[PDB]
């Protein structure tokens, strides 16, 4: 449940939902917001697996 | 006629447009704290029917209002900073057949046996008008008036009552209207032709949803160590 | 006489402790 | 080697897209704001509310080529694909030298004295040279700027009231040596250079709060198809799933539903007010059962 | 406006640099060579691109 809950976190991004980031922003900005989310989700998976 | 009443745990409302079912949701919003001081204002307020006096109360980051007035003495609310024609203000008047919400540089003119008259003969530079169904129309007629990010959000609930001043049960208010008024509204005044006024504070509440989309119970996480524990565990049973 | 052919105690143990990803449909199976 | 190995995952793909918006035919008054015959000053900026309309932004490109069209929270290209809560148009005439200062987080005389954007800002700052309309040899009466403000403005604060600023150490009532006069209106001549030349700026303030209202761009809707894996856009909410008839008892108030883990699991149809459940499309892992390459190339 | 990721009339109608760009943008004032009182025939700009 914690691992799923981490998906709603923004991790500094404008939005927690990738569809909204891609829907509103051009690729060069979306990549920044997406990378912030990738970092947060990847850290959440490493914590879960450990 | 102001008596503090410290017993109330009322004023919970649906914080958002999201439907929830069989969950406990922990949320932070402006709520009336449980067991907070709610000033009780007292037929026709502080004056008798012939007399006039209106406290012109502060609006401290949102106001909880209630009044079980079967005579419909209360007709509306005035929000603004002066209310003397110099600034923009929001007037909400329930005329039994409709409700008229207006924004203008309204001037208070002692606006109210069983005599009735018009109000606000001065109404310059009007910028906003909205109409809707009766807000008030034996019923407690609970309301929450909140102003944030420009929007003036009004929530309400009608809870029939006969033998008590307040029902013994729990209720949550549903939004009634949400208007983009853009008025600072530091203070407010009651429009009278048994009133309870409380103030909202930023707080975190644990809200219990039923199988249907309704709030049936709530915990004020800052009231007592037990409520705090309940919020920490996100359970109503510890 | 019972389906699963468990002993009375095993049936009690299984009843006391509480395939389709209806929950947590976020890549977690 | 002989065994079962997990390789790729499988997903059922959508077959069609569903686009649903309320049937609003009223167009947003962008030409009344941009093409107005008279504009408010930068100090007294005009805040026009745009709502209950179709936010078709092609009309701005029809209006004029622009010197600036800087969107901070959105891409200019994608405005026609979004829905907004409460679009606000802040319209004013400013000096060219301060046009670049109309941005989130900036410090300077215009940001501090007349008009500030919040540091957390979603919207677009649109500006163009306006010499062809308001440049006069006698000088107009439209310019009105705060020369010196008593304190910094908050985002979207408009200090309309005019008061004398105390420059000295004592109260002053119209006496030059101690009173600083708070306004700098000026008439403009067509012969002044670009930094002095007026620019007309319109700021479109957007709040993308999961579309509780409409103000949606010019998208054509399709029919609603249920019991299939589809892509969908429900009043700006974008996703993929299977839509079914809902048994949830929504109050007239709620528009969208969420699960215990805050993912979306229900929507209100923007045209029919039908409540639909969103079931994710079938997905799972794929395992390959191999007898071993040196035995047989058959797999399951 | 001649830079990766920019939006405007020149970026959209005549010349665009990729968002992922390695290179140098070199520019200088050229009035000394091509400024004429009669006017040259070298300027050619897209007014509006489809
Ligand atoms: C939720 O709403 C329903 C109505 O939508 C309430 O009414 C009962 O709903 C159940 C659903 O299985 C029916 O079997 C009952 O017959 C309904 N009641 C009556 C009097 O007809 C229900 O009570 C509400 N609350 C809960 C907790 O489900
Ligand atoms: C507190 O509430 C109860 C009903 O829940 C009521 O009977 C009681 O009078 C209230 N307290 C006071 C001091 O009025
Ligand atoms: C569109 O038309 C249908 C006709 O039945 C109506 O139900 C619907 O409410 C309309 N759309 C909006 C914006 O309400
Ligand atoms: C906008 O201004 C131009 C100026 O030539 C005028 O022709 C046009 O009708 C105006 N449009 C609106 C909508 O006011
Ligand atoms: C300001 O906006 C209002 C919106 O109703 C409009 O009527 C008015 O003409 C505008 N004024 C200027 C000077 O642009």
């Amino acid at each position: 449940n914690t691992l799923v809950k981490q998906l709603s976190s923004k991790f500094g991004a404008i939005s927690s939902v990738l569809n909204d980031i891609l829907s509103r922003l051009d690729p060069p900005e979306a990549e920044v917001q997406i990378d912030r989310l990738i970092t947060g989700r990847l850290q959440s998976l490493q914590t879960y697996v450990t | 006629t102001t008596q503090s009443y410290t017993n109330f745990t009322r004023g919970v409302y649906y914080p958002d447009k999201v439907f929830r079912s069989s969950v406990l949701h922990l949320t932070q919003d402006l709520f009336l704290p449980f067991f907070s001081n709610v000033t009780w204002f007292a037929i026709s307020g502080t004056n008798g029917t012939k007399r006039f006096d209106n406290p012109v109360l502060p609006f401290n980051d949102g106001v909880y209002f209630a009044s079980t007035e079967k005579s419909n003495i209360i007709r509306g609310w005035i929000f603004g900073t002066t209310l003397d024609s110099k600034t923009q203000s929001l007037l909400i008047v329930n005329n039994a057949t409709n409700v008229f919400i207006k924004v203008c540089e309204f001037q208070f003119c002692n606006d109210p046996m069983e005599s009735e008259s018009g109000v606000y003969s001065s109404a310059n530079n009007c910028t906003f008008e909205y109409v809707s169904q009766p807000f008030l129309m034996k019923n407690l007629r609970e309301f929450v008036f909140k102003n944030i990010d420009g929007y003036f959000k009004i929530y309400s609930k009608h809870t029939p009552i006969i033998g008590r001043d307040f029902p013994q049960g729990f209720s949550a208010l549903e939004p009634l209207v949400d208007l983009p008024i853009g008025i600072n509204i530091t203070r407010f005044q009651t429009l009278l032709a048994d009133y309870y006024v409380g103030y909202l504070q930023p707080r975190t509440f644990l809200l219990k949803y039923n199988e249907n989309g309704t709030i049936t119970d709530a915990v004020d996480c800052a009231l007592d160590p037990l409520s705090e524990t309940k919020c920490t565990l996100k359970s109503f049973t510890v | 006489s019972k389906p699963s052919k468990r002993s009375p105690i095993e049936d009690l143990l299984f009843n006391k402790v509480t395939l389709i990803c209806a929950q947590k449909f976020n890549g977690l199976t | 080697e002989k065994g079962i190995y997990q390789t790729s995952n499988f997903r059922v793909q959508p077959t069609e897209s569903i686009v649903r918006f309320p049937n609003v035919t009223n167009l947003c008054p962008f030409h009344e704001v941009f093409n107005a015959t008279r504009f408010a000053s930068v100090y007294a900026w005009n805040r026009t509310r745009i709502s209950n309309c179709v936010a078709d932004y092609s009309v701005l490109y029809n209006f004029a080529p622009f010197f600036a069209f800087k969107c901070y929270g959105v891409s200019p290209t994608k405005l026609n694909d979004l829905c907004f809560t409460n679009v606000y148009a802040d319209s004013f005439v400013i000096k060219g030298n301060e046009v670049s200062q109309i941005a989130p987080g900036q410090t300077g005389n215009i940001a501090d004295y007349n008009y500030k954007l919040p540091d957390d800002f979603t919207g677009c700052v649109i500006a163009w040279n306006s010499n062809k309309l308001d440049s006069k040899h006698s000088g107009n009466y439209d310019y009105w700027y705060r020369s010196l403000r008593k304190s910094k403005l908050k985002p979207f604060e408009r200090d309309i009231s005019t008061e004398i600023y105390q420059a000295g150490n004592k109260p002053c009532k119209g006496k030059g040596p101690n009173c600083y006069f708070p306004l700098q209106s000026y008439g403009f001549r067509p012969t002044y250079g670009v930094g002095h030349q007026p620019y007309r700026v319109v700021v479109l303030s957007f709040e993308l709060l999961h579309a509780p209202a409409t103000v949606c761009g010019p998208k054509k809707s399709t029919n609603l198809v249920k019991n299939k894996c589809v892509n969908f856009n429900f009043n700006g909410l974008t996703g993929t799933g299977v839509l079914t008839k809902s048994n949830k008892k929504f109050l007239p108030f709620q528009q969208f539903g969420r699960d215990i883990v805050d993912t979306t699991d229900a929507v209100r149809d923007p045209q029919t007010l039908e409540i639909l459940d969103i079931t994710p499309c079938s997905f799972g892992g794929v395992s390959v059962i191999t007898p071993g390459t040196n035995t047989s190339n058959q797999v399951a």
